[PDB]
RNA sequence: CCCGCCCCUUGCCUCUCGGCGCCGGCCCGAAGCGUUUACUUUGAAAAAAUUAGAGUGUUCAAAGCAGGCCCGAGCCGCCUGGAUACCGCAGCUAGGAAUAAUGGAAUAGGACCGCGGUUCUAUUUUGUUGG
RNA sequence: GAAACUGCGAAUGGCUCAUUAAAUCAGUUAUGGUUCCUUUGGUCGCCUACUUGGAUAACUGUGGUAAUUCUAGAGCUAAUACAUGCCGACGGCGCUGACUCCCUUUGUGUGGGAUGCGUGCAUUUAUCAGAUCAAAACCAACCCGGUCGGCGGCUUUGGUGACUCUAGAUAACCUCGGGCCGAUCGCAGCCCUCCGUGGCGGCGACGACCCAUUCGAACGUCUGCCCUAUCAACUUUCGAUGGUAGUCGCCGUGCCUACCAUGGUGACCACGGGUGACGGGGAAUCAGGGUUCGAUUCCGGAGAGGGAGCCUGAGAAACGGCUACCACAUCCAAGGAAGGCAGCAGGCGCGCAAAUUACCCACUC
């Protein structure tokens, strides 16, 4: 029906090719997926030659990846702020590859502050004493030391990061066709891509 | 209903899974004798270009 | 190089990282970036300037992805007023078998150019070779630039 | 026509080298799927009555295959069309016959029957190398085998002896200059002799150059090359003829010195 | 009209890795190529039928791809064909260097380990790993 | 053993030449840009298991409509249909380290260690590795040839001309109703610290996941075209040419969308118009050079009254499948229903112009 025929449209010199075979099955459209955040609602579309395409719709979750540490959590995916193919697109919510989102930013941390042994950015550290202080403090003999010592100097985390847990959201970069694939994926941002993106989100708006 | 003919399918159903673990086994520890065997060739060709360095440098 | 955007979005080549390990490099020193590059094998050469110089293309086969494979030819510049291409020229022979006689027949082909190549000027000898499609009416690069023909571009001195 | 894949092939579309006439009807056999590519093949029925002459019709065929007394390389079909091609062994064990399928130096399928020893075994080129998971290596060979777990030194254009029973390659030659070689594509094909030399192009369509023990040269595509044996010392068993590749002058003074047409 | 010689002779080197030699030392094949093309010559690769054309007594022929042999059957068989040529172009390969285009140092750079001045970079070795 | 469910085929063939001038098609090349039923070869263990769950047909019986290969209601009963889900043999791996022992409090050098979580392949993402070149002089931690501060001796997959290749490691992702890892069927044998069980062996049949193969399919490269200028400028936000990102698709790609640039083509004939133009292998004539024809038995393509849309499947934008509009034409109780001979015969019409409503699956497939 909508089509993604080549057996249209004009030659370089300006020319028309007159009406040759009829539409078929191998140049197909079928219209886009318009993805956005909300409940998960995945439709099953048989595809040429066999093997089922996942096509989702409404995601709420993708799986991030800090890799300059090299761990990699589930996490929720709040909002968009930017994207770079169109203006339109964020202000109805629509998520595609190459996106900039948000995410609840907590695993991330739970993780740093077990095996680097320090908390980032906090209100108070009054919240910390009494408990989230039982794992940060430890009862080994033996390996309160001896483990983390390795851990120390290895752990200055840069500024532009360190800011953000504060307020519970970081800007992570969609890395995955979601109406293609099934499901949202995606990195963090760091270092120039992350100084980048932080202008034209100014710039554009507010 | 369960005969006797129902079970010996089953019973030849898991005696060919049997024979072909045991058929993986004894071919990768026929190449790994094969495979270090020629640890042995390489090592000696190796010395062998060596000496022939040490002689050419002789002079 | 130090501007190399001006997009809507961020241009980085594939297979690199940003690594956030030690601290300490007083004033300046590493620009935080490698390079990548490949060599395309069949006797030509990856340029110095390729592996120097700063650009982000994906259609260069020198950094980005697409092989030559297939067909080689040649050709002749004609015509530059576009970016990050050209169009050239192949001028050719044609027989018929009625007559003894040839005929002179031409046609004109674009073809993208990578960044890289920068001394490109119109007259030069160019060579190319076969590529899958980049766009609807590219489907080479070039591999190889020369001038090696009448009339040259810098007085003879050299 | 063509919306899927076809299911007939004609008399006068059909190769020259199954030695097909024009006044039986359209059709003509048309080999199925199997590891054989369709100019390469022999079809089993044409074995069978435009060859030997057992059988007269393919109903014949039909009625002699399921009695299963026919095999194809050391294994048991039953189906009036198989594709056997270059380097596969027949054996009927009720006759006691076993057959080779090799070229004659006019270049078609001949019948080079042969010892049931010898019929324990053929020889196969390899194609491909590739590495399976886990670190296992495979073999891919003209006769689609996947032989896992070969010596670590066999690379392509190569040969290497399969033994029908256990699979699992014995022995192996290794392609080198001055081996001999039999040609199974292009214009040269049924010819025997040594490599003599090589030569390369980076990119495709590299040649091989070849000389034969009659003082002459020629030279034919890498990949229509397949290892016989070292040189002047085939591993396998020749039929007559011998790649010698006589011109038609001295076939003609063959036949009036005999005078052979009679018994 | 294939080796060499006058200066040249398939122009050179540089060498280094895997063979041939001769008595550590020395010699010569393969590796970059001779500024680029047309032209010409050799290879490769080319569906069948048709056509040219070899063989074969279709009762001769148009055709066809067959068929021919010795034995009362007592051989339970023997022998043999189903060639070869052609295929505009364009593309692929190798040889030739006349002919026709194209090429270089004249506001100099070609040659030699000729030296200086200046800068960048390669990761090998002092058994290994770091400064 | 009728019938009926299930699997498979019906996308092959046959027919026509209407459309179609760089399109078709031919030679040549390319998938390192992709998909592939089937065959062939490999891939086959991290109060239920002596076998799980509940309905439909045929069938039985009662009906409606003028009429259809129309169809309703009631009573039964199956599975390689349909929906479920164990067991066996896990004695698997890395990082945590309750702890404990020796020598330097610690740190750090040590040996064992309970207790936790993940630990097949496929799927999606991030990260790491994917080694060897050419030599010395001292200092810091160190093996061996060996000694109570210092000398000599080593270093580790596969493949291509060329890949972000192949295979490997780390951290995760998991699709259910929507990855895999058999609750299936037929022939004929055995063995039991032993008496029909607990065990196991051969020969098949079917099904399923992945890889390779075969048959292809789909896009892309270079070159090749009849008449016409009383057709000379053409193409563009109704994308024309390119750049950047995204969507879609089996994949590559202005294929499509957003943003941005202003290009692309032509006297070497573009653009436009015409063709009683399907293309090629070829045919007739012919000294040499040519001219003319090719609907038509082989190969490629396009189409089934004219248009469009779509279901099923590995493969179709299918017409011996379906839905709608338009042009036709048929039946009707006027409520409705049914149709597409450029398949073989046959009829009407059209014309100068063209055969039997025959016999038969024996051959060839």
């Amino acid at each position: 029906g909508i089509s993604r025929d080549n057996w249209h449209k004009r030659r370089k010199t300006g020319g028309k090719r007159k009406p040759y075979h009829k539409k078929r099955k191998y140049e197909l459209g079928r219209p886009a997926a318009n993805t956005k955040i909300g409940p998960r609602r995945i439709h099953t579309v048989g595809v040429r030659g066999g093997n089922k395409k996942y096509r989702a719709l409404r995601l709420d979750v993708g799986n991030f990846s800090w890799g300059s540490e090299c761990c990699t959590r589930k996490t929720r995916i709040i909002d968009v702020v930017y994207n770079a193919s169109n203006n339109e697109l964020v202000r109805t919510k629509t998520l595609v590859k190459n996106c900039i989102v948000l995410i609840d930013s907590t695993p991330y941390r739970q993780w740093y502050e077990s095996h680097y042994a320090l908390p980032l950015g906090r209100k108070k550290g009054a919240k910390l004493t009494p408990e989230e202080e039982e794992i940060l403090n430890k009862k080994r003999s033996k390996k309160i030391q001896k483990k983390y010592d390795e851990r120390k100097k290895n752990a200055k985390i840069s500024s532009l990061l360190e800011e953000q847990f504060q307020q519970g959201k970081l800007l992570a970069c969609i890395a995955s066709r979601p109406g293609q694939c099934g499901r949202a994926d995606g990195y963090v941002l760091e270092g120039k891509e992350l100084e980048f993106y932080l202008r034209k989100i100014k710039a554009r708006k507010g | 209903l369960v005969t006797p003919r129902v079970l010996q399918h089953k019973r030849r159903r898991i005696a060919l899974k049997k024979q072909r673990t045991k058929k993986n086994k004894e071919e990768a520890a026929e190449y790994a004798k094969l495979l270090a065997k020629r640890m042995k060739e390489a090592k000696e060709k190796r010395q062998e270009q060596i000496a022939k360095r040490r002689r050419l440098s002789s002079l | 190089m130090a501007d190399i955007q001006t997009e809507r979005a961020y241009q980085k080549q594939p297979t690199i990282f940003q690594n956030k390990k030690r601290v300490l490099l007083g004033e300046t020193g590493k620009e935080k970036l490698p390079r990548y590059y490949k060599n395309i094998g069949l006797g030509f050469k990856t340029p110095k300037e390729a592996i120097e110089g700063t650009y982000i293309d994906k259609k260069c086969p020198f950094t980005g992805n697409v092989s030559i494979r297939g067909r080689i030819l040649s050709g002749v510049v004609t015509k530059m007023k576009m970016q990050r291409t050209i169009v050239i020229r192949r001028d050719y022979l044609h027989y018929i078998r009625k007559y003894n006689r040839f005929e002179k027949r031409h046609k004109n082909m674009s073809v993208h150019l990578s960044p890289c190549f920068r001394d490109v000027q119109i007259g030069d000898i160019v060579t190319v070779g076969e590529c899958r499609p980049l766009s609807k009416t590219v489907r080479f690069n070039v591999l190889k630039v020369t001038k090696a023909a009448g009339t040259k571009k810098q007085f003879q001195k050299f | 026509m063509a919306r899927g894949p076809k299911k007939h092939l004609k008399r006068v579309a059909a190769p020259k080298h199954w030695m097909l006439d024009k006044l039986t009807s359209v059709f003509a056999p048309r080999p199925s799927t199997g590891p054989h590519k369709l100019r390469e093949c022999l079809p089993l029925i044409i074995f069978l009555r435009n060859k030997l002459k057992y059988a007269l019709t393919g109903d014949e065929v039909k009625k002699i295959c399921m009695q299963r007394f026919i095999k194809i390389d050391g294994k048991v079909r039953a189906d009036i069309t198989y594709p056997a091609g270059f380097m596969d062994v027949i054996s009927i064990d009720k006759t006691g016959e076993n057959f080779r399928l090799i070229y004659d130096t006019k270049g078609r399928f001949a019948v080079h029957r042969i010892t049931p020893e010898e019929a324990k075994y053929k020889l196969c080129k390899v194609r491909k190398i590739f590495v399976g998971t886990k670190g296992i290596p495979h073999l891919v060979t003209h006769d689609a085998r996947t032989i896992r777990y070969p010596d670590p030194l066999i690379k392509m254009n190569d040969t290497i002896q399969i033994d029908l029973e256990t699979g699992k390659i014995t022995d192996f030659i290794k392609f080198d200059t001055g081996n001999l070689c039999m040609v199974t594509g292009g214009a040269n094909l049924g010819r025997i002799g040594v490599i003599t030399n090589r030569e390369r192009h980076p990119g495709s369509f590299d040649v091989v150059h070849v000389k034969d023990a009659n003082g002459n040269s020629f030279a034919t595509r890498l990949s229509n090359i397949f290892v016989i044996g070292k040189g002047n010392k085939p591993w396998i068993s020749l039929p007559r003829g011998k790649g010698i590749r006589l011109t038609i002058a001295e076939e003609r003074d063959k036949r009036l010195a005999a005078k052979q047409s009679s018994g």
